[PDB]
């Protein structure tokens, strides 16, 4: 359920580069190369925008 | 003839005869289902 924010081995802080992550491998026609343009250079943290599931636009419909 | 009731018969989740079936994504949602469930299953006395 949405990005993990903060890297799981650095501190990297990944809450705010997400919301314009995505705005770009659907967005701009640049790879998953796109994300160096983010300042992800080790590994590292920067398979955490990339490893990871969407799991609340499928999770918030469930409304009470 | 006479249409009579004789017992009661528990039915399979997602069948040709269930309650879904033809149903959209985007419907099976308002009901409390998954999507993702592919049936297979019977909830007899409230337990798959
Ligand atoms: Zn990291």
């Amino acid at each position: 359920m949405i990005i993990p924010i903060r890297c799981f081995s650095c501190g990297k802080v990944i809450g705010d580069k997400w919301d314009t992550y995505l705005t770009l491998l659907q967005e701009d026609n640049t790879e998953g190369e796109a994300l160096d343009k983010l300042g992800l250079q080790r590994y590292c943290c920067r398979r955490m925008i990339l490893t990871h599931v969407d799991l609340i636009e499928k999770l918030l419909c469930y409304n009470p | 003839p006479s249409k009579v009731f004789i017992g009661k018969i528990p039915i399979m989740l997602r069948s040709t005869f269930c309650i879904l079936n033809g149903v959209s994504d985007s419907e099976l949602y308002d009901l409390n289902e998954c999507p993702y469930d592919q049936g297979g299953y019977f909830i007899i006395n409230g337990s798959e």
